C-alpha cells in the first residue's frame, strides 16, 4: 500500500 | 553539493503526518523499501515535530547509502516522481553534516 507512484522518473 | 552517499528528499511529508507513531513507521518503511531498490540503505532520518515545533530539517527525509553510486542511482530513480501525489525534490547531503546529524 505504498505512497509511491509506479511511474518511472524517465516518464515524468 | 555532491555527489555524495546521503540523499535528501523534500516535498514528501507534512509534519502533521509525522505525529502518530503508526503512520510515522509506515512512512519510514515506505521510504526504505523504495530506496532499497537502488542500494543497501545504512540509515534513514526523518525529523519529527517535538513539543509542537518544526525542528531543523522537519519536512525532510535523509537516506544514507553504502556508496556514492548507489545514492546517485536512487536520486535518478526517485527525483520527479510522486509520493502521496507530491513531486519529490532531491539534493545531496554532506555526509559530514549528516555525520553530525546537523539538518536545516
Amino acid at each position: 500500500k505504498s505512497r509511491w507512484d509506479e511511474t518511472p522518473a524517465s516518464q515524468m | 553539493l555532491g555527489s555524495t552517499e546521503v540523499l535528501c528528499l523534500m516535498n514528501m511529508v507534512l509534519p502533521e503526518e509525522l505525529l502518530d507513531d503508526e503512520e510515522y513507521e509506515e512512512i519510514v518503511e515506505d521510504v526504505r523499501d523504495e530506496c532499497s531498490k537502488y542500494g543497501l540503505v545504512k540509515s534513514i532520518e526523518i525529523p519529527r515535530p517535538v513539543d509542537g515545533v518544526e525542528v531543523p530539517g522537519c519536512g525532510k527525509i535523509f537516506v544514507e547509502f553504502t556508496s556514492v553510486f548507489d545514492c546517485q542511482k536512487a536520486m535518478q530513480g526517485l527525483t520527479g516522481r510522486k509520493f502521496a501525489n507530491r513531486v519529490v525534490v532531491t539534493k545531496y547531503c554532506d555526509p559530514d553534516s549528516y555525520h553530525r546529524r546537523d539538518f536545516w
